[PDB]
DNA sequence: TTAGTTGGGGGGTGACTGTTAAAAGTGCATACCGAACAAAGATAAAATT
DNA sequence: AATTTTATCTCCAGGCGGTATGCACTTTTAACAGTCACCCCCCAACTAA
């Protein structure tokens, strides 16, 4: 069979012959198709000119010639070519390019943005065809050359080290074309290599070329922050109390804890006996987990070969952001998503949305860790230590801030987050990949005799009222064998545990807080960008004192209360005392008619498991750290108050996790501590709130008995703290006084409890200051007396003196209720009159106390939740008028701006820019996909028209919230000069014992500061300035202005006075 | 078959009637034309013909698209349903056909190599109704022909080793 | 838009359909709404003992003075039927009642579910809340809580054209089919008794009579066809899987198979039990490619108790009482 | 579990080479439809006739 | 201009899903005619994916 073979193998070459001959006349595009036909001949000529044709001379021609809002597909687009840089993909975006320059309808989308970033991708690799191709592609769409266009020439010649006389060329063109070589190095897109390449191309012919001389930053010259910045005066910082290497020890562990991205702790659940099935389960669980890795990685595999495709046929795909991330990372944050979930089930847009937020953070540390910042963050931070240490000198006493700046500060390798559209895609497919890959076996308890497999997560619908909602739900009986397996360890994200070293100052809006975890200065929902445009385009001074605030507040160092822990956890493990605030355990439970009984029975058995799971990560975060030193890092809101960012274990939860806290750093008590900590104790109580500090300290030393015993035997004697208004921060206040009484020198003592210092309704008394109503002002603790003043307790006797007189007159539901008008029923509407409470939401509030109680009719509640209203209202006009003035003026002007088409927008004294983020979702946006079409809202869409209902209604208090946290930023600021420990809670102060006379008078001094600037007509001229200086319209202007221009009158009232008086901060 | 009876063949359009009127005079003018140049020239004529012929060639057009509309609304009523199905079934067997041949021709189109052939096979081709004579060499089976087959394929090993290497650069990853 | 009877051949014709044969004879009228009254005195001439729950506090005097010397029975109650048992709130205001207590009032008793009927109710539904008031029977009934734990009740009321329409759609008529539909056809026996236009009904307001021509007009403009229904519970309703204390996963199972209209239900089985679909499907005599449009309001119910009837795996179905109030 | 050579004789479909036109597909956008649970009295701003 | 309709206390990071219809633009196949080029349906057999 010779002869066959042989016509086998010629029928063969000519076949491959063949091939080669349709081949050289699925592969990617490499030269454009134009629809210009001169430049179609031009770029042939080009071609065709030499075999080893050169392009740098019509490069050069090229260049010399010079002849609103992006939809989401141009969005998607842009992403999809910046990210192909990272992942080191060139030809495939470059083939997507040439394949929409292609086709007449789709190279309508292509914008400039598009063709700089594939020039510039090309020219990091020193490539000039390619170049050369993609300026024909920008020649021909009619567009123009740009400075990133010519900043990508300048890299490309700088990197092949070509002759001077095409850099000569190249740059006077662009001094004839009026472009600035100075201005080209001020480009963010460009990184520091680019920008040192461009230095050598050009240096190559203009040695006597140099970046602009660098200058010390400027420092604030505010009114109010002239004082803290001054050079002249005495400053005492404070230290910590560890060495250096301490602190340097502690940051490494910090880095490490950081860059693995979780932290694993000891459950604190009672210990189960192992028998036979915990181990059981033990097993079962380890091989379904093993089983769902390896399914998941096949089938992340299969996605990723399938997504590659359509990107090859000229479609917009995913597959770069699949390639940023390793196969194993990806994986196993899978299985921790899926480990997470609670056994009520998941929003399937919740989940999405969380599983492309892990995604960017591990990207972000990753492409810090590659590029190199960590050597340089390292040598920076254990430099600027020296700082904070107690055992270092640094020459010259600083602020953090000023300290880190001078150092040297190393630039910050600033991410762009994708767009809402292309986080939402890939969370979806993310989710549905972990939904589609993992299985179980249907019965656990005897495997193969039923072998059929079951899924893990299922997708069902939820309705509430019309509306179907799409939920995840985990399969029952993996539910089960989880709680039977008893799993010993919780696994805790990184960004939701305390830094374990000292916080990054912070200095700029993108770089603080974690060291190398992205962090928003400002929290917000994820697509709204127009209060960091804000905080961006300000001068670089005015946001000093708000950082420097943020930084100081940051840099506290606390640590866990060991006995209260230990008694919290005994009565938490054995069986708990819900009279305290300790859920109890699942197992004591109260366990057609019979269907009413089931259905109370259930529902009470939910939110008694929810509270002892929210709970349990409490107090296990607390016992793995019961012998360290944690700091806990703030950011703000878009107001101005602040927040920590660690959201499990903070001093801004309930009484069970404020008496775990303390201050690390200790004083001694001083000659007039004792008191001082007595006084906390007898106001933690709520037993003496109207009586002066004389009277709460007497009190304090005639029950010193009870006292002494609750702090030798809690749980076994007296127990006589637990009638307290707090009882678990009550108990560490009486261990601390027995303590310092004990003791041998009672003022030498060092303590490490804090003092808190609260104000009587502060919005209130805000108002009271702007309005100058010496009435309002004396009710509110503004005025000096004896003794505190409790508005509500006035308005509850003016209410009471009102009934009497309508009694005397008659009336039938006023005779009905006598001696039922108390502080408890008006105290919820007199608290909410600072956020626009009216006469229906007084109504629900009144009626809700007068149901509990007793003694009242129950026929009368109507009329006599009427009556109270209207009464007190009535009465609380008399004593605050001005606060009307302001609240209508403000409503008023917020109502008229809003009609016109634009979101309201002020400045606080201190100089941060606000904006309110109102406005109205009329177009829907979906996903169509495999599983479910998510519902989400594009946020960052500045074209909506302005929500007027909720602009009008949220601007009164946001004021007056700008305006308290602007005062608590200037008290510790004004406080960390003389060295004091100072922790804010909105409006309650804490600061060690020894130190709350400072504490008070530098309170005082800077209240009166800064209400003592025109802050009213401040803001009058900045909203006239701003929105009504319109030419175009008059109408709408003319009715603005006349609305502005008319602010309140001041009262007559003396704002010094404050610095005399003793209640206003109680 | 059932297609025919059912509905008939669209009409054809202008540039069809130009070529059925002038391309057999053509044709039969020229007689060692071939069909290449024949239709190239037929459509240089049309490119040059006058704009009059395109619009009576477009009457005729559309009185046929007319009539054959009328036609095709009459005759949808005249189809009993089961004749529905059947041009259904019919018009899916063929798609289905037409999917494999393009397959099959793609996987040829790139030099293949051959199968592994047969001890019976290789003996048949050498000895060598073919039906008829099929089935009797067929039944007698039941020059190192067994160690050729496997030889062949062993030598189309190499073949096939050295397939995958062109369409991981052609970019058919399918394939392998 | 409250609608009353006015014409005296329309309210006798009413009243002989109301009455029917005389089987029964001493049979309970409870009146909704009597208004005028002329109805519940056509009544009380055929010679039926009626007792109105009349709502308006300005109807009662006229019902009185006409019955004042009635010698018959002409007990009147100022209640609602729709606005029995109220679900929130300590005490219940004189428009609205007790269902127990009503019924202490007028003497009757509990009985089985297996008896006759013990009392009948007649009346008109709202004229904008046509589907509230079917959903809060339908919750009423399937329980065996308010008016129906005193046992089989029959209900007699006017109903517009599209409301009606949406209600009687069948596996023939898929463009209205709806949950509605089966659930209201799984329990009773939808008839239809007497047909009227909407002119024959005087239209009332707040004020009174809408004696204006042009918003007579805006009637003859919205003259829809208002359809006579009588319900009765069926008797075989509640089967040993079908228990009052279980028809929640029954209703949240048919809303599950209406949100996606255009699927088999194979894949909504696969959603919504870990059982196999393919063997339920099986053993309620179905094929595999079965539309959720196909189905007769019965086999919903022969579906469920085919779910429910079994005991191979300990947990059935995924709903729980967390899908509530999401 | 299914398909390729092998094997010739006999059919089958398309390629090659033209132009034309009526469906078929794509990507985006709006519109309408889907469970309940009382309500009494009040008031100013927003929407409609 | 008057009449009827609607919402009623702020911030700390929230969004319904499915089915039908319409429009502006691009892509696809069927129609004619002659050759001819390779593939594909048969009896029976074996080997690989």
């Amino acid at each position: 069979w010779a002869k066959i073979l042989e016509k086998d193998k010629r029928t063969q070459q000519m076949r491959m012959q063949r091939l080669k001959a349709k081949l050289q006349m699925r592969r990617l595009q490499v030269e454009p198709r134009l629809l210009s036909k001169q430049m179609a001949g031009c770029l042939e000529d080009c071609t065709r000119q030499a075999p080893e044709s050169p392009w740098e001379e019509q490069l050069a021609r090229l260049l010399q010639e010079a002849p609103a809002q992006l939809s989401g597909q141009q969005q998607r687009l842009l992403a999809f070519f910046k990210c192909c840089l990272l992942t080191d993909q060139l030809p495939l975006a470059h083939h997507l390019l040439v394949v929409h320059h292609g086709q007449r309808q789709k190279r309508k989308l292509l914008t400039l943005d598009m063709y700089n970033a594939v020039m510039l991708g090309w020219a990091r690799q020193g490539a000039f065809k390619e170049l050369v191709y993609v300026l024909f592609m920008v020649k021909d769409a009619g567009l123009t050359p740009d400075l990133l266009s010519y900043a990508a020439a300048l890299q490309c010649m700088g990197r092949q080290d070509q002759d001077a006389g095409t850099i000569e060329r190249c740059l006077e063109q662009m001094s004839q074309e009026g472009l600035k070589l100075q201005a080209l190095f001020t480009a963010v897109l460009l990184s520091e290599e680019d920008r040192a390449t461009v230095l050598k191309a050009v240096h190559k012919v203009k040695p006597t070329f140099s970046l602009p001389p660098q200058l010390p930053p400027p420092v604030n010259t505010s009114k109010l922050l002239r004082d803290v910045y001054a050079k002249d005066g005495r400053v005492s910082y404070p230290k910590l109390h560890l060495p250096l290497k301490t602190l340097q020890c502690l940051f490494e562990k910090q880095l490490h804890m950081e860059l693995a991205s979780r932290v694993c702790v000891v459950s604190v659940e009672k210990p189960t006996l192992p028998s036979k099935e915990v181990k059981h389960a033990r097993k079962t669980l380890k091989t379904l987990r093993d089983q769902w890795e390896k399914a998941l990685c096949r089938a992340l595999r299969e996605t990723k070969n399938r997504l590659e495709r359509e990107v090859y046929e000229g479609r917009f795909s995913l597959y770069p952001f699949l390639c940023l991330l390793d196969e194993r990372e990806v994986v196993r944050m899978l299985l921790q998503v899926l480990q997470a979930l609670p056994a009520q089930g998941e929003s399937f847009t919740t989940l999405a949305r969380e599983l492309s937020a892990r995604t960017f953070s591990r990207h972000v540390v990753q492409r810090q860790r590659v590029s190199g910042q960590v050597q340089a963050l390292q040598n920076h931070y254990r430099k600027y230590l020296c700082l904070l240490a107690s055992d270092a000198e640094v020459p010259e006493p600083c602020l953090p801030r000023q300290y880190w700046e001078e150092l040297g500060a190393p630039e910050a390798l600033r991410e762009q987050p994708w767009p809402l559209p292309v986080q939402m895609e890939l969370g979806k497919l993310l989710a549905e990949m972990l939904v589609q890959a993992t299985q179980m076996p249907c019965s656990l308890d005897k495997p193969h005799r039923s072998s059929r497999l079951v899924p893990v997560l299922y997708h069902v619908y939820s309705f509430r009222n019309v509306q179907q909602i799409g939920i995840l739900k985990p399969h029952p009986a993996y539910v089960q064998l989880l709680e039977k397996a008893a799993e010993p360890t919780l696994t805790f994200e990184a960004v939701d545990v305390p830094m374990l070293c000292p916080p990054l100052p912070w200095t700029s809006p993108h770089s603080g807080a974690f060291l190398l975890s992205p962090t928003k200065l400002m929290r917000t929902v994820e697509g709204a960008t127009q209060h960091q445009e804000l905080l961006e385009t300000c001068p670089p001074t005015a946001l000093h004192g708000a950082l420097d605030a943020l930084t100081q507040l940051g840099n506290c160092a606390w640590r866990v209360n060991g006995r209260v822990l230990d008694l919290v956890l005994q009565l938490f493990q054995a069986k708990g005392c819900p009279q305290l605030g300790v859920p109890a355990p699942p197992s004591e439970a109260p366990q057609a008619e019979l269907r009413r009984e089931l259905a109370h029975c259930q529902k009470v058995a939910r939110e008694m498991h929810s509270l002892r799971a929210e709970a349990l990560y409490r107090l296990s975060l607390a016992q793995h750290l019961r012998d360290r030193v944690f700091w806990l890092p703030h950011n703000m809101d878009f107001r101005g108050r602040t927040y920590p960012c660690p959201p499990h274990f903070n001093h801004l939860g309930s009484d069970v996790a404020r008496a775990l806290l303390e201050f690390a750093q200790g004083r001694p008590l001083g000659p007039h501590g004792l008191d001082w900590l007595k006084i906390h104790l007898v106001n933690l109580t709520g037993l003496k709130k109207r009586e002066p500090l004389r009277k709460r300290l007497a009190f304090a030393e005639e029950v010193m008995d009870d006292i002494l015993d609750s702090a030798d035997q809690p749980l076994t004697g007296r127990k006589w703290w637990m009638g307290a208004e707090e009882p678990w921060q009550t108990l560490a206040c009486c261990m601390e006084v027995a303590n310092a009484v004990r003791a041998s020198d009672p003022a030498a003592y060092v303590s490490h409890l804090p003092v808190h210092q609260d104000g009587s309704c502060n919005g209130l008394q805000h108002y009271a200051a702007l309005g100058r109503d010496s009435v309002g002002a004396a009710s509110v603790n503004l005025e000096p007396s004896d003794v505190p003043q409790d508005v509500y307790s006035g308005v509850a006797a003016q209410v009471e003196v009102f009934r009497r007189q309508d009694a005397q007159r008659g009336m039938r539901v006023a005779q009905v209720l006598e001696g039922f008008i108390t502080r408890k029923v008006v105290k919820q509407t007199v608290m909410t009159v600072v956020y626009g409470v009216t006469r229906y939401g007084g109504r629900l509030q009144i009626e809700k106390r007068l149901r509990e109680l007793s003694d009242f009719p129950q026929e009368f509640v109507w009329e006599a939740s009427h009556y109270l209203v209207r009464q007190v209202f009535k009465s609380l006009q008399e004593m605050f008028s001005g606060t009307r003035a302001i609240q209508h003026w403000l409503t008023e002007s917020a109502r008229l701006i809003s009609h016109m088409g634009s979101v309201v927008e002020w400045v606080t004294p201190l100089g941060v820019p606000v904006i309110q983020p109102y406005r109205l979702d009329s177009k829907v946006k979906q996903i169509g996909g495999g599983i479910q079409s998510i519902t989400y809202t594009h946020n960052g869409d500045i074209s909506r028209k302005p929500n007027t209902r909720k602009q009008k209604n949220g601007f009164p208090p946001n004021f007056i919230h700008s305006l308290d946290s602007s005062h608590m930023m200037l008290t510790a600021l004004h406080c960390y000069r003389k060295g004091l420990t100072f922790v804010s809670v909105h409006d309650c102060y804490w600061t060690h014992a020894a130190d709350v006379s400072v504490m008070n008078q530098v309170c005082r001094e800077q209240f009166v500061r800064l209400h003592s600037e025109p802050i009213l007509q401040d803001l009058s001229r900045f909203l006239v300035k701003r929105f009504c200086s319109e030419p175009q319209k008059i109408l709408e202007a003319s009715q603005l202005k006349e609305t502005l221009q008319a602010v309140p009158k001041p009262g007559a009232f003396d704002l010094e006075q404050v610095k005399r008086s003793t209640y206003f901060f109680s | 078959s059932s297609v025919l009876a059912s509905c008939p063949k669209k009409p054809v359009s202008s540039y069809l009637r130009f070529s059925k009127e002038q391309l057999p005079i053509f044709k039969a003018q020229n007689p060692d034309a071939k069909t290449t140049e024949l239709i190239r020239r037929i459509a240089q004529r049309w490119r040059e013909l006058p704009d009059s012929k395109k619009k009576i060639y477009q009457d005729a057009y559309r009185a046929e698209w007319q009539v054959y509309k009328e036609e095709i609304s009459r005759f949808k009523e005249q189809l009993t349903p089961s004749q529905i199905m059947s041009l259904e079934k019919e018009i899916m067997d063929k798609h289905l056909k037409r999917k494999a041949m393009t397959k099959k021709k793609e996987l040829t189109l790139l030099g293949k190599p051959k199968r592994p052939r047969s001890a019976y096979n290789v003996y048949v081709a050498e000895r060598f109704s073919p039906q008829e004579k099929l089935k009797t060499v067929k039944e007698n089976w039941k020059e190192l022909y067994i160690q050729h087959a496997k030889e062949d394929e062993t030598r189309y090993h190499n073949e096939m080793k050295s397939w995958e290497e062109q369409m991981i650069e052609v970019g058919r990853k399918d394939l392998l | 838009f409250k609608r009353y009877v006015t014409d005296r051949r329309l309210a006798e014709t009413l009243a002989q359909i109301y009455l029917g044969k005389p089987s029964r004879p001493p049979h309970l009228l409870l009146e909704c709404n009597p208004g005028p009254g002329i109805l519940t005195q056509a009544l009380l001439e055929a010679g039926a003992k009626v007792v109105a729950l009349e709502s308006d506090k300005t109807f009662i005097p006229h019902l009185e003075s006409l019955g004042k010397n009635l010698d018959g029975k002409l007990r009147v109650i100022h209640c609602d039927f729709f606005k029995l048992d109220p679900r929130s709130g300590g005490v219940i205001k004189p428009p609205a009642m007790s269902s127990r207590g009503l019924f202490k009032n007028l003497g009757i008793e509990a009985v089985p579910w297996t008896a006759d009927i013990p009392l009948k109710v007649v009346g008109m539904f709202p004229s904008r809340g046509e589907k509230r008031a079917l959903w809060k029977l339908a919750y009423d009934l399937y329980s065996c809580t308010s008016i129906y734990k005193f046992g089989r009740i029959e209900v007699n009321m006017f109903i517009g054209e599209k409301e009606f329409q949406k209600l009687m759609a069948d596996p023939g008529n898929p463009d209205l089919y709806h949950v509605l539909s089966v659930i209201w056809q799984l329990a009773c026996e939808i008839k239809v008794l007497h047909m009227e236009p909407w002119s024959s009904f005087d239209i009332y307001t707040r004020k009174g009579p809408l004696e204006n021509p042009k918003r007579r007009e805006l009637l003859d403009q919205l003259q829809q066809k208002l359809y006579l229904i009588q319900m009765i519970p069926r008797q075989n309703l509640f089967t040993k899987n079908l228990t009052p204390m279980n028809y929640n996963i029954f209703f949240h199972l048919l809303k599950h198979c209406f949100g996606r209209r255009s699927a088999t239900v194979i894949d909504h089985l696969r959603s919504l039990t870990p059982l196999d679909a393919r063997d339920i499907l099986m053993q309620i005599g179905k094929q595999e490619d079965e539309k959720v449009v196909n189905m007769h309001p019965q086999d919903f119910k022969t579906l469920f108790e085919t779910i429910e009837r079994s005991k191979d795996c300990a947990y059935k179905w995924l709903y729980d009482e967390t899908l509530e109030d999401r």
